[PDB]
Order: structure tokens, then sequence, then C-alpha cells
């Protein structure tokens, strides 16, 4: 059920995961992403993490494991806080709006160039409420789409 | 001839044994190379009235076509090729360190997610193969299923095969009952039914799955005719606490092959297009409008907060978790399941008194007592 | 000295004595034909393989103890040989596990290593008491974990139970007990009683039964030992197992011994 | 093989209290000097057939049976002993698989060998200053006092040495060399001699307690030892290239390890009377009758353990032959020429006065099955092993008019070539006399020799 397109977007993720093209997400790689996010744990933490996730994978991450993951095994309230969460992690402000720029600040740190209008277009193409701010509720309700 | 296997092979020991077919290690003399020697008693010690006798040899004879029938393909043994005598007929394969799955799900009880994917994505792309050339098997249970030391399937007993002429659906009674489709058993009770055809190793292959990932076959019970209402009706649950660990792109491909009707049913070719068995290709441009850019560092960032997330929720053992639930929680079940198999995994045979359900309670006494 | 060993052993018993040596023959090559069907079994009983030879020989063919001696002594040697490969390799022809435990615990099987596994166990306690018989850590010292000596003591610390199926229920209480002690950082620091833990099991059993709506009549006692007959036929594994209720005694007799514990690893 | 001993330490079990064990040592010695002294004239080239030793393959291959149970055990009691050394390699050569031969021998060196020589075993205490030197027994609890404290012997280096240079593998007999040469003292004008054992010093029992095979040790025992020293210059004898393995060893037991193809078994299907082979005829077997054998003439085995108590009988010595002891497949394969008569000699497991497992014709089946596979396992003579196996009236049906379904069965799987593991080429009993082992009894040519003498006139 999880569409070509749905599949696509956990294998980009997967991606922004690891930057090395190794194939596999390793604990060092996470972490570089946990960080880049700013939500640095221990090495250790990493280790465990990547152990909840996998179980046998020394600590590797693999894409079936992740879409694994990605697929909403979530329940109503555990996908709730973490939906809230990612939005937490979109607002460093906290104002409670999506800036464009902020969007830009997520990429930055994620390391993925991409352009200025694009961005402003991305949360425009996505945007209806907040001209400039994607509402939470924006991003509950794109989330499930 | 008897010469013909000795100036070729040499039988070294005995590897397994059957109702009447005994596999044997041999060294080929001209390469030195270990290959596998089933032999089959064709009188049977003389319990084999002439009619098995000769039905036996044209269900060998058959079992060579096949056989000859597929060739080269990574996860099916290769008849080297296959001797004849009035009182044997010996056939020479590939060697299998390892035993059966059957064998391999008494070690572990409940295979992971990662070793099962690889192991029956052979599978699947063995039935593909399979039906492709239009021949079904009938007979897909784990020790059917042969393990070489790096793991992979080499599906073993084609015995019960046979090619369906283009549009035939079979209709006799050929396989072990937990592993029988709805229709198998549906086409024995009434004769409206004018067959089954090569969607039969679908169910079989799904059963595989909630065996390999559970540690119990889905419908089973000590009874015989029990078991075959649960399997027409198709009364199967993901029970807790055991299968509420595993995620959720399990579930759903489990249901697709355990649909009671077959023209619903996964079919090979679609079955390895379902999520689990998609492949991370690096070499993918993966283009995306806005909105798809926008929800994968979205979901980037959502998936790294999960596995905070989901992680920190993770309950470290504690005593009085042990008192309350054992079973409820992950490490703790698994492990009492893994010193189940430990004690008792002599118990555990092919067939209906032995299967491997046997060794798990999870329902009340009341309720097993019911009736 | 052998043949007269076996007409000792008789006392009189002819019959029992020649079945003996015909099954230890019978042993004897299935020794040199297959030998993993011993792996569990450390010591051949040749006469309690008669007898459960008898005893299963009379759950077929229901008949009583008296006929299903009758009837054993009258088979030919190639049943034998098989009867006695069914009982060895586990193959089946009370209850379900009750005739599993009734016969693991009278061949006095046990999983590879559990000789082995009790070693390290005792090396956390002071001693494993089985009906007030302890088996302290002085034995460990004394004898290697893979010494055939210490195997012996094991064993007759765990033949004390004269019954064969809680006998079994106490070998999984043991096991049990080692895999919580892998999973436990701290020691006991004094003995456990592993047929209390079973008892109290067999108290947890009986207590979610009649929750979940069990009658009396299911749930029996048996007369001897005092363990409930559905807890004998209970599968091994699963929410309702044995071997969650003996997970479930296994902790909270810890509870009163150890006041604070630590479990780690998972 | 079925005798308890206090071995090669001459204290039985580990207990050192008497009690004597099985130790897989004694038994392979056992099967060596059997496998040695076979067909041997015992004056040498200028002999004749009274000095012939000889030796039944059916104990030495029961001695090996019972090596491959044990090893890399040596005993119940002990999980691995260095005396195994002396049965893996040399003198013994009594192990025919070499993935055993090294699995011991890697078993000994980690769990055995020290940095002055190898424990004779875990727990030994013979000389550990934890041992008080008067009492000759072990207390069981003193047994646990001597662990990682053993003494080491260097005897068993020069074993090392001696099965390095007996396989040739240059670098064991280096390392090894070199490890024995810093235990050696010095004596007399220089001259190397061996310790029998280094000892632990009293003061560092409890640091190579924490810490095994560290402590400097101290020469204690016996000085040369003999036996060690023996070993040693033979070693260094070789390792020079002054002796030859085949000087060494004539027998060429160095080649026991070596592989051994299975042989095809031949079998003379047999019938009591006529009427059985009328029965068998119309089967579409072919059998000869016992008494168109003959002049060959057949018997049970216990005639040929009868035959075989008149081995080395000498009444002034006061010694009566052999005991009577019964014949494995292996005694009962071969064709015996006695009086210038051939005789072959049923396989014991078709008597059935002594019991009646050859009453049930599926148990013959099936323990024909298995000296069949054992036998084609563990034929190590010259020719072709023959069984002469004779249809009674027992093998056939309880109508009496049909022979057995299973015997017929397992007879058309003999003729067909294969049956149970084994490779079998069936025939007459003339036809495999010129293709069989063809052990001549000397013994007899001047009780059992008047029931013989009355069979053959
Ligand atoms: C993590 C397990 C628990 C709370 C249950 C209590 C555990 C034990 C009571 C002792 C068993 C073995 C010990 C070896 C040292």
């Amino acid at each position: 059920q999880l569409t070509e397109e749905q599949i696509a977007e956990f294998k980009e993720a997967f991606s922004l995961f690891d930057k090395d093209g190794d194939g596999t997400i390793t604990t060092k790689e996470l972490g570089t992403v946990m960080r880049s996010l700013g939500q640095n744990p221990t090495e250790a933490e990493l280790q465990d993490m990547i152990n909840e996730v996998d179980a046998d994978g020394n600590g590797t991450i693999d894409f079936p494991e992740f879409l694994t993951m990605m697929a909403r095994k979530m329940k109503d309230t555990d996908s709730e806080e973490e939906i809230r969460e990612a939005f937490r992690v979109f607002d460093k402000d906290g104002n409670g709006y999506i800036s464009a720029a902020e969007l830009r600040h997520v990429m930055t740190n994620l390391g993925e160039k991409l352009t200025d209008e694009e961005v402003d277009e991305m949360i425009r193409e996505a945007d209806i409420d907040g001209d400039g701010q994607v509402n939470y509720e924006e991003f509950v309700q794109m989330m499930t789409a | 001839s008897a010469q013909d296997f000795y100036e070729n092979y040499e039988p070294k020991e005995i590897l397994g044994r059957g109702v009447s077919s005994v596999v044997r290690r041999c060294i080929h003399k001209p390469t030195s190379q270990e290959y596998a020697v089933k032999v089959i008693d064709v009188t049977g010690g003389g319990s084999f009235s002439p009619e098995e006798v000769r039905e036996l040899r044209e269900a060998t004879l058959k079992e060579v076509d096949i056989l000859r029938k597929v060739s080269g393909h990574p996860n099916i043994i290769q008849l080297k090729d296959t001797y004849e005598t009035n009182t044997f007929f010996f056939l020479v394969f590939d060697l299998m360190k390892r035993g059966e799955l059957f064998d391999y799900l008494t070690e572990k009880v409940t295979l992971s997610e990662k070793e099962t994917r690889k192991i029956m994505r052979a599978l699947l792309e063995v039935i593909c193969t399979l039906h492709k050339l239009n021949i079904v098997h009938r007979d897909l249970k784990p020790e059917n299923i042969l393990l070489d030391d790096n793991m992979n399937i080499k599906l073993t007993d084609f015995g019960f095969s046979c090619q369906l002429e283009p549009g035939e659906r079979l209709r006799e009674v050929c396989g072990t009952p937990s592993y029988l489709a709805p229709e198998i058993i549906e086409c024995s009770m009434n004769e409206d039914h004018p067959g089954y055809g090569k969607e039969v190793d679908m169910w079989s292959t799904g059963v595989i799955m909630y065996t390999l990932l559970a540690g119990s076959p889905p419908f089973w019970h000590r009874k015989q005719m029990l078991m075959l209402r649960m399997i027409m009706s198709g009364n199967y649950q993901f029970g807790s606490p055991e299968w509420d660990d595993y995620s959720d792109t399990v579930k759903d491909l489990v249901s697709r092959f355990l649909v009671v009707q077959p023209q619903n049913r996964y079919t090979a070719e679609e079955a390895l297009a379902h999520p689990f068995f998609q492949q991370y290709l690096v070499e993918e441009v993966r283009h995306f409008s806005p909105r798809g850019k926008f929800k994968v560092i979205a979901l980037t960032v959502l998936a790294s907060v999960r596995i905070y997330y989901q992680y920190r929720r993770v309950k470290p053992v504690t005593r009085e978790i042990v008192i309350r639930d054992p079973y409820a929680l992950r490490p703790l079940r698994r492990l009492i399941d893994a010193y189940a198999f430990r004690i008792y995994g002599h118990w555990v045979k092919k067939g209906q008194q032995q299967n491997r359900a046997a060794l798990f309670e999870n329902t009340p006494k009341a309720v097993l007592l019911s009736l | 000295a052998l043949t007269q060993l076996i007409d000792e052993a008789s006392e009189g018993d002819m019959s029992i004595s020649i079945l003996t040596q015909e099954i230890m023959v019978y042993l004897a090559m299935y020794m040199r034909t297959q030998p993993g069907l011993f792996a569990e079994m450390f010591r051949l009983r040749i006469g309690l393989i008669i007898q459960v030879m008898a005893t299963e020989l009379a759950h077929s063919l229901r008949c009583s103890a008296e006929e299903a001696t009758e009837g054993l002594m009258n088979l030919s040697p190639s049943a034998m040989k098989n009867l006695l490969h069914h009982i060895l390799s586990g193959k089946e022809f009370q209850g379900q596990w009750q005739r599993r435990r009734r016969l693991d615990g009278a061949l006095n099987r046990v999983p590879v290593g559990f000789y082995q596994k009790v070693w390290k166990v005792l090396q956390k306690c002071h001693g494993l008491s089985v009906e007030g018989f302890v088996l302290p850590s002085s034995t460990t010292r004394e004898m290697t974990p893979g010494e055939i000596k210490f195997s012996v003591h094991v064993e007759s610390v765990l033949n004390r139970v004269p019954q064969p199926e809680y006998r079994q229920l106490l070998v999984e209480a043991i096991l049990v007990l080692t895999m919580l002690a892998d999973i436990e950082i701290h020691s006991i620091g004094s003995i456990i009683a592993v047929e209390k833990i079973v008892h109290i099991a067999n108290d947890l059993f009986l207590q979610e039964q009649k929750t979940l709506g069990a009658d009396d009549t299911m749930l029996a006692k048996d007369p001897a030992s005092g363990i409930c007959t559905l807890l004998y036929d209970s599968a091994p594994s699963g929410r309702f197992g044995t071997m969650t209720y003996l997970s479930k005694a296994a902790a909270t007799y810890v509870q009163e011994f150890l006041p604070h514990s630590i479990c780690a690893m998972q | 093989y079925k005798t308890a001993d206090f071995g090669i330490w001459e204290r039985g079990d580990k207990t050192n209290q008497g009690i004597s064990e099985l130790n897989a040592s004694s038994v392979g010695m056992a099967k060596a000097a059997l496998e040695a002294l076979d067909e041997l004239d015992l004056f040498g080239v200028k002999g004749g057939p009274q000095s012939v030793i000889h030796v039944l393959a059916d104990e030495v291959q029961h001695c090996q049976s019972i090596l491959n149970s044990l090893l890399p055990r040596a005993s119940t009691s002990k999980e691995v002993d260095a005396s195994l050394l002396s049965v893996v390699s040399f003198p013994a050569f009594a192990v025919e698989d070499s993935q055993l031969v090294e699995l011991t021998k890697q078993e000994i060196i980690t769990k055995l060998q020290g940095r002055y020589g190898c424990c004779r075993f875990l727990r030994d205490g013979y000389k550990t200053p934890k041992e008080d030197p008067n009492r000759l027994y072990y207390e069981p609890a003193e047994l646990k006092l001597f662990e990682n404290i053993e003494c080491e012997w260097p005897l068993f280096w020069t074993y090392f040495i001696l099965d390095g240079v007996f396989s040739g593998n240059a670098e064991q007999v280096q390392e090894y060399k070199e490890a024995l040469e810093a235990v050696l003292i010095k004596g007399k004008n220089g001259v190397p001699l061996l310790p029998e054992l280094y000892s632990v010093p009293p003061d560092r029992v409890d640091e190579e307690y924490q810490n095994p095979h560290t402590v400097d040790r101290v020469p204690m025992g016996k000085l040369p030892h003999m036996w060690g020293q023996s070993l040693y210059i033979l070693g260094s004898l070789m390792a020079e290239g002054f002796l030859a393995p085949g000087e060494i060893d004539p027998l060429n037991r160095r080649f026991s390890t070596v592989p051994k193809p299975d042989v095809v078994v031949q079998v003379s299907i047999l019938a009591e009377t006529e009427e059985i082979k009328t029965i068998l005829k119309d089967k579409g077997i072919y059998v000869e009758t016992i008494a168109e054998v003959y002049p060959i003439r057949v018997q049970p085995a216990r005639i040929l353990s009868h035959i075989y108590s008149s081995l080395g009988c000498n009444n002034r010595m006061k010694l009566s032959g052999r005991p009577y002891r019964h014949m494995g497949v292996l005694g009962t394969s071969k064709l015996y020429d006695i009086r210038k008569t051939i005789f072959t000699f049923t396989p014991q497991f078709i008597d059935q006065q002594q019991f009646y497992l050859a009453l049930d014709n599926k148990m013959i089946v099936e323990m024909l099955r298995t000296d069949l596979s054992y036998l084609c396992s563990r034929w190590r003579m010259t020719g072709q092993p023959t069984i002469t196996f004779p249809i009674s009236h027992s093998m056939l049906d309880e109508d009496g008019t049909s022979l057995n379904s299973s015997i017929l069965a397992a007879l058309r799987k003999m003729q067909d070539g294969y049956f149970g593991g084994a490779r079998v080429q069936t025939g007459k009993l003339s036809e495999f006399l010129t293709t069989s082992c063809c052990t001549h009894l000397s013994f007899m040519d001047p009780e059992v020799a008047r029931y013989l003498d009355h069979l053959l006139a």
C-alpha cells in the first residue's frame, strides 16, 4: 500500500541519512545527522538506537529496515508526539510557523543544496494557510497525505 | 547400473533419512567435489507391493523430469545425474552441509526479519521460475527447503510436483496437511470445484512467513480435520504479545498470500514487488516535485526523530515486568522460546502431531477445553 | 561380571534381565548408527527404558501396566528396535505434553549443556536444593563444568523426585533460572529452591486460568507432586506456557532473598 | 578395548584412588600392536608358518571404534590427556582419520601446554607442592588445588618432535625443538639432560593460580628422564637426517592416516536345502546349496571361535590359547584354509542358538546391513571380504513355501550391487576363492581338532 511514491520518499530519506553512498547507514552516519538536526546523543546511544531498529546489522541500518521503520507503525499518540517533534526540529525559533528560511536551515543542515526560490516554492506548493509558513496543522495533514 | 554409480562417486557418510529414501554424502572421484546422493529403496524392504514399486519408479522417473526441466537456477538443487537400478534409484545432487529449514527453525525459534527476507526473496524468485515454466510444487514445506553454509535456500523434494497443461487444474490431494491451501481441501470435499492451478504455491509460501517469523504454523491444532476448517475459512491472527513487535509491512504481505480465494492471491511476480522486498539501488536519480522534496527532508527529519523516540520507549528489563508478564516484552519472550526449543527441540518433527505450535500455548486452557 | 551384574539387578526377574541385554544391544547399534539420539541423555538406564517402553505401549492400544508388560515382552525384536527409536528420537505414535514430560523426565533427558549451565549458575548462589537436597558451589569448585561427576551430582539432586514429569518441570525452572541469571548482574548469595519455584509457577498458573475462566475440574492437582495436570499438559512456550510461569516464579522467589535486583543486557 | 586399566600414569582415573578406567592410550596402543603383529613371522625373514603371529582384525576395529568415540578425550573422567600423543602419531598410529589427529593435537596444546613442557592432564598433581609426598592417593577435594599448577613434563615435547619429523611438517620440528632445548639442563661434561618434570615453586603457586603458565618452574623428579631422553635423542637423530621414517617403522604405521578407499563386498548367498534353493530360484535369485559348496565347507562363527582357541597352546607353559570370544563380521568374512581345506565361516549374527535376534528376519536384514556397512568402512586386509549367507527355514514364511519379503528385498539389493551403504558383488563361493583374504590356520596342523577332522573325513 506504500505507493511507488511513498517508497521513493523513504528512499530519498535514506539517502539524506547516508553521506557516503554506502548503501547502509552507520552509527556514525546517523549521528552525523542527528547532530545535523541539533539533538546530538552519545555514540553509545546511537549504537543502541541503530540496534533497536536492526538487531543484527552490526550497527548499520538498511533500506529494507528503514522502510520497515518509516511505514506507519506509529500509534496515533506515538506518531503524534513524533509528528510534533519534527515540527519543533523544524522551528529552531519555535515560533510555530515554518520559515521558508527555516526549511533552508534544515537542508543546510542535511547538506543538500537547493534553490532559494525553490524552497519558497516548496512551502508555497504546500502552503495555503500559512503564506510563507507551514502551520503544524498543515504539517500533519501533509504527512498523512 | 551400480557400477556406473561407483565409477564416479563414493558414498562416505549418512546425511539424512526418510520414509524410503536415504540421503548420503559422496565424493565425486573425478572432481573430488562434495555432492549429496538420495538413495530411494524402490522395493522399500518388501513392504511396497508391485503397484507401489511401479508407482515409486514412475514418481521417480517423473521426479527426474522436473529437476531436468529447471537447471542452472541459483536456489534449487541441480540433479547432476540419475542412476536407476532394479532395487534402488540413486539421485546425485549438491551437498548442503546444513540441514532443512525445519532444523534451522528449531535452532532459532523466531527467524529475524532481515534473515527471512532474502530467504523468501529466493523462494519467491524460485516460485517465479516454476510458474513461468508452468510447474507447480504443491509441497513447499520448510523441510522441503535446504540451506547451505551461506544460508542460501535450496528448494528440495519436488516429489509432489506436476506440470499443468496450459489452463488445467489438479484434483489429487498431495501434501502434508498444515501447508495445504484452502481449495486443496475444498476440492477434496467437493467435485464442483474443477481444480487448483499454479496459485497453490503462493499460499504455501505465505505459510512459511508465519512459521519463520513466529515459530508456529498459521493454523495448527492436534486433531486432523479441525486444522482444515481453519484453513478453508481462513481464520488467522497476528496474535499478541507475539506478533506486535514486527513492522506493519510484514502483516499485509502475509495476508496477501493467505487470502482464501485463489484469484485474489498475490502472485509471485507482484509478490516480489511488495514494499518488503524493495532494495536500495544506489544509482537512482529519484526526481521529485517540490512537494516531493519537502516530504523527503521532512521524512528524513521524521525518521531521525522517530528512531530516538522508539528507542527511548524500550523498557529495560526489571524485576517487576518479569513478574507481571514475561511474554509481553520481546527480549524475555524470545528467550523463553529459545530455551523452549533447547529442551524440547527433539519433540518437533515432520507431520501433524509434531509441529512447532505444540511448543506454544497462546490461549487459556479454558478456551482450549471449551469444546 | 556383566552377566552376573545384569542377573543381580534383575533380582530374580529373568524377563527384565533378558529384555535389558536385548535393549543394550539395540542401544549399541543405535550409538554406532545414530549417535545423535543420545546427546541429551548422559546415563543410559535400560530398566527405566523398559518401563517407559511399557508405558508408551500402554498409552497406545490402551491397556493396563501388566497387560503392557505382557504385550511388550511379546513383540518381535525389530518392533523393540523401532519402538526404542521412537522413544529416543522423540517420535510419537493424560495429555500430549504430559506424555512428553513423562517421557522426558523418566529417561532423564536434559538439553546439551544443562550440566554445563548449572555450573555457572551455582557460582552465583550457595546451592541448588530439590526436595531439601542441596547442591552447593563447593561441588562446582570440586568438579569441572564438563566433569562427568558433576553431571552425576546434578542428576542425584534432580532424581530426588520419583515421578518423571515434575522433574522435567524442575529442569525447565533451572534453565529459566540460568537465563535470568544471565540477565541479572547481581547474585542471590543464598540457596534457591527449584521445587518451590515450580510450585509458585503452578500457583500463578492456577490464578491466571481461574481468572480467565478455567473451572476447578480442569484445574486439577496431580495426586503426588501437587502440580496441576493442565500445567503438565501445558505447552512449554507461549503466553500461558510452563516456561513463562516458571520465569514468573524464578523472579518472585529471588525477591525475598535478593531485596534489590538489577537486570541488564535485556 | 573392553578392559579398564590404571593406564600410562599408573593411577587409573583423575582421582588417583585405584579406580581403573578405560583410558584411550591403552586401547590405541593395543590396536597399534595388534595391527603390528598381524601375519608377522616372528623369527623374521628366516621363519615359517609356525612363527606367524595371528591377530583378528575384529578386536583391532573395535579398538579403532573406541578411540573414535573417545578422541579427543582420553577417558570418561578426563576431557583430554597428553598421553594421546602416544596414540595419535607415534609410536601407535592408532587413529586412521587425520581430522581427529589434529583436533586432539590442538586440544592438547591449548589446554595442557605451558612454557616448560606439557602437563600430563588437568589437575594432575603428581609432584606439585600442594600434594603430600607420602599419601599415594588423592582426596577428592584435593583435586581442585592442582588446577593451573600441574607439573609440565618436557618428555612430551620430544613427542611433538617425533610426530613433527614423522609428518614432515618442519615448522613444528623447529618451534618445538627450540621449545625443548630451553628446558634441557646441562649435566656431567655439559650434556643435555631432560628433567622429568618442572614443578611450581611453593611461593609462586598463587601467582600461577591467577596467571596460569606464567611462573618460572624448578626441575623436580627423576633426572635424567630416560623415556624423555630416548625420545629426544631419536628426534634429534632424525631431525638432522641420520634416521629415516622407514628405518624406525618398517611396518609403515605412518600410513594409517592416509585415505583408504572402501571395498567391494563379495557375498555367497547359500541355501540350506534344495527346496530353499527352488523357492529362491522362483524369485529370480541364483544361490548354491551348502552341499554343492563342497569341497568348501561352511561352518558357524562358534566353530571359528572354538578353533581360534588353539593358538599358542603350550602344555608345559600351561597356556590354553585364546579364550572363547565371538568372531565379528571380519573374522567370518575371510576364507580360511585349514588342513588344505577351504573353510568359510558364517557371520555370528545368524546364530539362533546363542540368542533369538537371528530368529527375526527383519532383524537379520538390519544387522546384515550394519555388518556390511561397518566392514566396508573397516576392511584393512589383502583381497576382498566374503560373507557366506545361508538361507534357512526360519528365513522363509510361516506358510513355508515363500521366502520373507524383507529378505527377498535385501537379497535383490545385494544382487543389484547396493545394499545398506555397501557395494555387494554377489556370486558363488568358488569364484571368490582367488579374490579374498586366504588366511591359513597353521596352528592346527600336527577337542575342536576332533570335531574338525570328523567334518573333514
Ligand atoms: C533479571 C531477573 C530478575 C529479577 C529475576 C530474579 C533473578 C534471580 C532471582 C536469581 C537467579 C540466578 C541468580 C543466578 C544469581
